[PDB]
DNA sequence: TGGGTGGTTCTGGGTCCATGGGCTG
DNA sequence: CAGCCCATGGACCCAGAACCACCCA
DNA sequence: GGTGGGTGGTTCTGGGTCCATGGGCTG
DNA sequence: CAGCCCATGGACCCAGAACCACCCACCC
DNA sequence: GGTGGGTGGTTCTGGGTCCATGGGCTG
DNA sequence: CAGCCCATGGACCCAGAACCACCCACCC
């Protein structure tokens, strides 16, 4: 709210926003700004801090325009100020971390920042993205349920070269995270390189999502590579087989790349919302113009009902993996 | 307390859930716990925690806290609970199980609630300190219906005071009538002459019984200690004295009649139990009795009560020095404590309080001890430490420490000797070895008046030390250090055999007076560590200073300086630590400072003496002040010519000293006149009175007989009226008045005849501000005698001298004009406006004005010097004829008297000369002159002139309002000047005025921005 | 210190006078004080009323803990009523899982301090100077963690040769990228002018090493990486360091050079006092130029002043202000340099 | 519905002058 | 030598302004 | 010395609403 | 074409309810 | 069942060098 | 005037030994 009352910010924020506004959301406004602003600081403060990955930030292409907008304000006294003060939040946390080695223990913060945050700042922004995570148990049960299935229908295995794997929202990253630990160190590098993909929509996910996987494959392998297999872009609007993903250069490169990548299995959980609770809360789903019109063309045509619920946020994420599945595969979901 | 206590509660908040991580009530209630609890322990209550009460529902509900007294009751309750929960929908749970509902302060960590009487009386946010401080204000003041039926019976003894007074003073006249009464009446006097006052009188004697009287019949009523009257020994005497004369029908006729005066406070009193709420009523009856009864003679007692804020800070920090500097304790057996002054016994009634239950009894018996000089003191004093012991402890036991006796004179001697038992202990405190000496000795200096005739009495080997100590060092020629504090601080360093403390609550003077120059030299050889917390609050100083000064630490009842201070003499150099409070601060705030301040934790500043022993306002060094001198006591006393001449003058004058200034002045030669006529008419009449009576001054007080006077009508020679004497003279700035300027109505003429001979002599002034001076330098050019009090110390400095055979040679110095031609290459003339120009200078009388309120102003050389002349000259010419410079426009309009009655008509010809400021007092340009008259077209830089605290307009319209003569001679018996007759001169003075200003004003702003 | 326990003398008398009353839950309010404002001058706060899971699984909650900045028990305190028998209540409530770590198993009459599961100290609480002892010890008590770290920095002196052997290849394999050459030649010629004439390339690579070492224990063990952002010598030498140490270049460097960093980073974050941490600030100083070069360790002198020496330095040049120049260490005006800080 | 009425407590804001000590004399 | 100049701060009180009932015009 | 309230914290556990909003009429 | 009818299933949360822990009171 | 001995670790404790390198001489 | 004499005090460190812990052979 103090860095809104210095030009160079508000400069800085106004370009950020138009750029936003072609590449994440039609209508993505100051709001949503600041909200990714502080999704930065508080994500720069506890990676260099619990997950010792400081340097996550200046590999990131996103973290990178993003600290262009926290540059102008967050530097010097404004910032050893803040810090003064929230020292007294992650002072705990930092210390009992300091002694866990396991990744696989301290992914349970990453869990906890990822669902708390929305419920604390912006609990109507969490309802629109699904901001929940998938219990363990589920992710990996998926994960060897699809390659049974994929021995069975297509005497393939997840590990074997040619299965392109796609999680269309990623959240935590669980999905990609779950099939490092899965599939084989001789056989890892490769998948981790060109054929474990996703794309997430927000910008805290994303942070703790490519983390996730970087610090996982880190764990198994012993060298840390970066995963450049993710894409901060809105899936249902990524149907361009386009400015979507613009955020930065990398990302629209990454959204292209991706969006002609033979996928053989789309893994993932989908968000699920029908409608917004009460009219008064003025945080009904967005409109997806393509998935939409598809939608009303096959599922909604051959309905004989007289209220259409299909245009569900699970729904839409269903018509587009049969769309992406352009020859063969499986589309694992879990869904209401 | 206050903001304090409330502040360190929000931070310490903070810090439990910062350290513990938890924000479950059981955790965060420690800090609510230790905000009351440490409020209550100034309050002299204590909160204790979980107390079980069985309630009217039978449940023993536990709330969280009880505020209790030191008689073990219940006066308020706390309940906390966690911010998580509804405050309100708690609040009936707790109070539908039978939770208490008089007085308890339910909490969250964010929102206080206060159910006084059963129904919310506040609720407040916790964040903001001023609103939590006012809620646990009502909680911690809260008392019971019965106590408040006592406050208001004290507050009726007040009023009743002076009619049962008037009762009792019938039966002592009729006491008279008798001869076996005057028999040990005379016996009496004769006994206290020999130990009390070598002057006792026979009034003193009636007072002493009346005292016996009226605190006998209250030591029945409202206490129920009437054995201490037939145990003191004290009493039993004067008990005899009573007895001859009160008995019988005399003593029935009196009991009947005062029934009903003591009767009221009794019916009361019998529902109060705890001493500490029935000691208040002796505390009120301490002052009142003397306010209704000899008033002069309290003023040289002092009699006055110190606030227990003040005696519990001092008695709690003596601890920690003890512990500090001597490694023992209060509570150790060695270390006696002696109270010079027990007054209303609170130092040692509060020394009880402090010391444990266990070393109470040792403490009492042989190590706390007291002095007392009047008897209604030593019978309260003697009553409150008996009580307060039997409550302490649980067992009575009489004080046998507490003598009758001038502390002072009982330095041999039957000094003490007004009973057996009084000299008995007299000796024995004498011989006691006391290490701590703590009290709040009695302040007087001077006095009143010369007609009040109330001096103070002289002290023998006492003024003789501070005569070989104190006053000897002094340089100062008015040395004050004859105040009874100094000598009862000299009376000290003597009483302390070796090493210990003299922790005592005075007059700040000690800090900062030219007079205690010595004291501050001498006391740093006499002790090893000085501590002093200057709590400021002198009244006596006016403008700007005031405000800063902020209220008196004694309930805004004084108005003088105080001054806690801890002087610690160990068993290097001596460390003299200080710490004054804020500026601009309350009574209040200051005493709920002291109530929670620890002696450990307070900032104090090390001050070092400089060579002008001044502890404080050290002056800079940097400054380049050493440039030349206007005058220095040198130039005046000189014999050389021009060998020792060093300054710009040679002569140093004060104004005239009138001592009787409303005898001496008049606003017309015509009432000066029959005034002076009265006056040495009295005194030719005095001088006929017969030689005794003469010089036991037992005449009549219509004149002010000043000390000169009355050694005059000693020799019983005469006077004379002269009209040529009087002449007109400016007493207050911008105002010329008729003086008598007669050698027998003036007592200090100083040098000022050597000026203007009888006012004859043509000479220009320029009048100074001399040192100390409290309000902001002033100076100002005239050619009318000046008087001490239009500048502060007024120090003139003449153009010519008027020598013993009529020769007005230049006063100006020739060092002067040889020292200011070689710089700058003049004439004395133009010097002379020269130097009021550099005293006109801002950056001068800004950057040096630590200097300037030090010494004479040393005058700079200055590059110019023609056009400092020339400013100089318009200034000076423009403030000698101010009376006929320029009639600056004034819009003047007078309004009707509205309803045409005589009485609105006169009232609206009253002195109603206000100044009319608006929105933060800022001059609208309008100035009511009357009801009717209302004058205005003033510029705002007509204000801007200051000839001191007040404007050169605002000291005009000053002296132009009617005054009430406090001279009651002249206030009914004389003349009465009133406005109506005024106002049109006042209209052409205030516009001279107004352009004088503007002109001034416009000449200083032309000056440099730096100073030389 | 003694002031704090003749006050909490004077509020237990107090309580039982004013209140009349022995009972545990409000006479313990005087102790609960004394503690939490001895606590307050030594950096810790006591909590009350904290639960705790002991060993067999039994929340137990003892009267107060004593708690860090970083909400770590470091002392815990069990208040009985004088009624009752201090030995016989200590072994209950130990059996049920009361730590002995370091408790103060208080009674309004005496107070016994188990240290390590060993009785240490049993003192009367009659007496302001054995308590103020008892108290001095519970309140000075070493926790494991402080320990664990001397421990620590002890073996980084000894590992600290081997450390320097990945930092020294990763300098020589920035000798190849002319982006490198070309920033050094940059920086020997501005020191060739500040710092030493004869500044030479094996110079400015001691002092790269330097911002590489200290640029990464500065943001793991001390948790100040602001310090390398805003210092100003920091950004002259970042500007040579980010010639090469960025990307996968810096990921290698930092995964070989993290066995070496694991252990002290452990026991550094669970200590709050810098004044404990500084002494892993006094061991890379000296046992850096040990290591790598321990020739200019002799030129320039690498050997820290032992603490009492400087204190003692300190207190005289006051004691010496006041008898000779009449002023103080706090005075204004007094100029203090240190030509050599190390 | 002010307003008179008639007290009735808060509250800010400031004086001339006592009178001892050097001091020529 | 003893009358004659210098000083120096001084144990509140008091107009006057809300304000408070208090009916009551 | 148990023993039952008193008080506060610390785990389970059970159990369940009105109303958004596209599509189909419809006149 | 806008202005009526007609559906149809919905990404939690929270008040008791034990049940402990501790300890004052109450018997025993 | 200690006891001494084999093996490896962990504190203390005692005890001390040739030779740089500026300056004065000096023929 | 450049060789040629004349001092003069120096920012540690590492082998004996003690002793300790543990287990194996060795008495007991
Ligand atoms: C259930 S969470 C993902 C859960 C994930 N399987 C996990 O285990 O954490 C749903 C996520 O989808 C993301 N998301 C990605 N693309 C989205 C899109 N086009 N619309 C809505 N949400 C999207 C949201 O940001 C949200 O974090
Ligand atoms: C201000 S009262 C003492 C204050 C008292 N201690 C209090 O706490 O209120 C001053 C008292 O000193 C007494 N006093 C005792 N000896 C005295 C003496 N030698 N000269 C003057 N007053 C003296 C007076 O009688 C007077 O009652
Ligand atoms: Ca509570
Ligand atoms: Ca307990």
């Amino acid at each position: 709210d103090a860095a809104e009352q210095k030009a160079d910010y508000r400069g800085e924020r106004d370009h950020f926003v138009e750029i936003a506004k072609e590449a994440i959301n039609p209508d993505f406004s100051p709001r949503d700004a600041r909200e990714m602003l502080i999704q930065h600081i508080l994500t720069g403060d506890l990676f260099t801090s619990v997950f010792d990955n400081a340097q996550y930030h200046e590999d990131n292409n996103i973290a990178q325009q993003l600290q262009q907008l926290a540059a102008t304000f967050y530097k010097g006294p404004v910032k050893r100020d803040i810090a003064e003060r929230t020292k007294r939040y992650y002072g705990a946390i930092q210390a009992a971390a300091a002694q866990i080695a396991d990744h696989h223990e301290k992914q349970r913060f990453l869990k906890a920042l990822y669902e708390n945050f929305y419920r604390a700042y912006n609990p109507a922004g969490a309802e629109r993205l699904g901001i929940f995570y998938t219990p363990g148990e589920i992710v990996r049960f998926m994960i060897e349920a699809t390659d049974t299935l994929l021995e069975k229908h297509f005497q393939k295995e997840l590990a074997d070269k040619g299965v392109e794997i796609l999680d269309p929202a990623t959240g935590t990253g669980t999905f990609i995270t779950e099939l490092i630990d899965f599939l084989p160190k001789a056989k890892l590098e490769q998948k981790y390189r060109e054929e474990l993909h996703c794309n997430e929509l927000a910008l805290l996910p994303y942070y703790i999502a490519n983390l996730n996987i970087e610090a996982t494959y880190a764990q198994k392998m012993g060298r840390y590579e970066e995963f450049r297999n993710i894409v901060l872009v809105d899936t249902l609007d990524n149907t361009g087989f386009g400015l979507f993903g613009s955020v930065t250069a990398e990302n629209l490169e990454r959204a292209k790349r991706q969006n002609a990548r033979p996928v053989r299995v789309i893994i993932g959980n989908p968000p699920y919302r029908a409608n917004q609770a009460n009219e008064n809360d003025n945080n009904k789903n967005r409109e997806y113009k393509e998935i939409d019109r598809r939608i009303k063309a096959t599922y909604v045509a051959a309905s004989t009902a007289q209220k259409t619920k299909l245009y569900d946020m699970y729904s839409r994420f269903l018509r587009w993996a049969t769309d992406r599945l352009k020859e063969d595969g499986i589309v694992a979901f879990v869904s209401n | 307390m206050s903001l304090q206590l409330v502040k360190k509660f929000q931070k310490r908040l903070e810090d439990i859930v910062a350290y513990g991580g938890t924000r479950n009530e059981s955790s965060v209630r420690a800090a609510f716990q230790q905000l009351l609890s440490d409020w209550a322990e100034g309050s002299g209550l204590r909160l204790i925690t979980e107390v079980t009460q069985k309630a009217v529902a039978g449940n023993n509900v536990r709330p969280d806290g009880t505020l209790k007294d030191s008689l073990q009751q219940s006066r308020g309750y706390w309940e906390s609970k966690d911010e998580a929960d509804t405050l309100d929908d708690e609040i009936q749970k707790k109070l539908a199980k039978g939770y208490p509902r008089d007085n308890i302060i339910f909490e969250d960590s964010r929102l206080a609630v206060l159910m006084q009487n059963g129904e919310e009386v506040q609720r407040v946010d916790m964040g903001d300190a001023g609103a939590l401080a006012g809620l646990l204000k009502l909680f911690f003041e809260f008392e019971p219906p019965q106590v408040l039926e006592f406050r208001k019976a004290v507050d009726h003894f007040k009023d009743e005071m002076p009619h049962l007074l008037k009762i009792l003073r019938e039966a002592a006249d009729a006491a008279e009538q008798k001869a076996d009464y005057r028999g040990e009446r005379d016996h009496f006097v004769e006994i206290a002459k020999e130990a009390i006052n070598p002057d006792f009188s026979p009034r003193d004697a009636r007072e002493m019984l009346i005292q016996h009287i009226l605190t006998g019949d209250l030591f029945t009523s409202v206490f129920d200690n009437a054995q201490y009257h037939e145990d003191n020994n004290i009493a039993q005497q004067l008990q005899q004295l009573a007895a001859t004369f009160y008995k019988g029908p005399v003593k029935r006729d009196i009991a009947e009649r005062t029934k009903r005066y003591y009767g009221a406070i009794q019916a009361a009193a019998a529902q109060i139990a705890d001493h500490h709420e029935k000691q208040r009523f002796l505390k009120a009856l301490y002052e009142n009795f003397y306010r209704a009864y000899n008033p002069a003679g309290a003023e040289r007692l002092g009699i006055f009560y110190t606030p227990g804020e003040i005696v519990r800070f001092m008695i709690e920090a003596t601890d920690t020095l003890l512990e500090k500097h001597f490694q023992k304790e209060l509570a150790d057996k060695g270390v006696e404590i002696l109270d010079p002054a027990t007054g209303t016994g609170t130092f040692i009634t509060e020394l009880i309080d402090f010391l444990p239950k266990a070393k109470l009894e040792q403490k009492y018996r042989e190590e706390l001890h007291c002095n007392e000089l009047a008897l209604l003191p030593y019978y309260i004093a003697n009553l409150n430490i008996e009580a307060t012991y039997a409550q302490k402890m649980g067992r009575y036991e009489e004080f046998r420490n507490i003598v009758l006796v001038d502390t002072l004179d009982n330095t041999s001697g039957l000094f003490g000797s007004v009973t057996a038992e009084n000299l008995e202990r007299a000796k024995r405190q004498n011989a006691r070895p006391v290490r701590v000496i703590i009290g709040n000795p009695p302040y007087r200096a001077n006095q009143a008046n010369e007609n009040d005739n109330n001096k103070n009495r002289e002290y023998k080997e006492i003024d003789r030390r501070i005569k070989a100590t104190y006053v000897a060092a002094s340089t100062a020629q008015k040395t004050k250090l004859y105040d009874m504090y100094s000598r009862f601080l000299r009376w000290a360093t003597d009483r302390l055999k070796e090493d210990g403390i003299v922790a005592f609550v005075s007059n700040s003077s000690f800090i900062d007076s030219r007079t205690f120059d010595g004291f501050r030299k001498e006391v740093v050889k006499d002790f090893d560590h000085i501590y002093i917390l200057d709590m400021k609050g002198n009244a006596n100083t006016s403008g700007e200073r005031r405000k800063r000064e902020g209220g008196n630490v004694f309930n805004d009842q004084i108005k003088v300086g105080v001054a806690v201070y801890f002087l610690v003499r160990s068993a290097k150099d001596t460390k003299i630590w200080y710490h004054a409070v804020p500026d601009f601060w309350r009574a209040r705030e200051k005493l709920e400072w002291l109530k929670t301040t620890k002696f450990e934790d307070i900032e104090f500043d090390h001050i070092r003496p400089d060579a002008k022993h001044n502890w404080l306002g050290q002056v800079d060094e940097e400054n380049d002040w050493n440039e030349f001198l206007p005058v220095a006591d040198k130039d005046t006393k000189q014999a050389k010519g021009l060998g020792q001449e060093r300054a710009i003058f040679k002569l140093y004058s004060l104004g005239v000293v009138t001592n009787r200034d409303e005898w001496v002045y008049s606003r017309a030669e015509d009432e000066l006149a029959d005034k002076v006529r009265y006056f040495i008419g009295r005194y030719n009449e005095i001088i006929k009175l017969p030689l005794g009576d003469l010089m036991s001054r037992n005449w009549e007080g219509d004149i002010k007989m000043t000390r000169a006077t009355i050694a005059d009508a000693q020799s019983r020679k005469s006077y004379s009226l002269e009209k040529n004497s009087i002449v007109p003279s400016l007493y207050r700035p911008f105002d010329v008045l008729k003086m008598y300027f007669s050698k027998n109505l003036n007592e200090m003429q100083y040098q000022m005849p050597s000026i203007f001979p009888k006012g004859v002599g043509e000479n220009v002034v320029i009048a100074l501000s001399g040192s100390p001076a409290a309000k902001p330098f002033q100076v100002l050019a005239t050619d009318i005698l000046p008087s001490l009090d239009l500048l502060e110390k007024t120090q003139c400095l003449p153009f010519y001298r008027y020598t013993m055979n009529g020769e007005r040679l230049n006063n100006i110095t020739d060092y002067a004009l040889k020292a200011f031609q070689t710089h700058y290459a003049i004439s004395r003339e133009d010097i002379f406006h020269y130097v009021y120009a550099v005293l006109h200078h801002p950056a001068y009388r800004e950057k040096y004005a630590l200097n300037l309120r030090q010494e004479f102003p040393r005058i700079p050389f200055y590059p110019e010097f023609g056009r400092w002349a020339a400013w100089g000259r318009e200034l000076m010419a423009l403030h000698i004829g101010f009376e006929s410079v320029a009639p600056y426009p004034l819009k003047r309009t007078d309004e009707p008297p509205k309803n045409d009655t005589p009485e609105a008509l006169a009232l609206a010809k009253k002195a109603r000369l206000k100044v009319q400021r608006d929105a933060a007092k800022q001059p609208t340009g309008a100035v009511e002159l009357d009801g009717l008259t209302t004058l205005a077209g003033i510029p705002a830089a007509a204000w801007a002139y200051k000839l001191g605290n007040r404007s050169a307009l605002e000291w005009v319209l000053e002296r132009h309002k009617e005054t009430t003569p406090k001279d009651a001679t002249i206030r009914e018996k004389f003349n009465t000047y009133r406005f109506a007759d005024h106002k049109e001169r006042v209209i052409d003075l205030l516009a001279r005025v107004t352009t004088v200003s503007v002109e001034t004003v416009r000449i200083v702003g032309e000056m440099p921005a730096e100073t030389m």
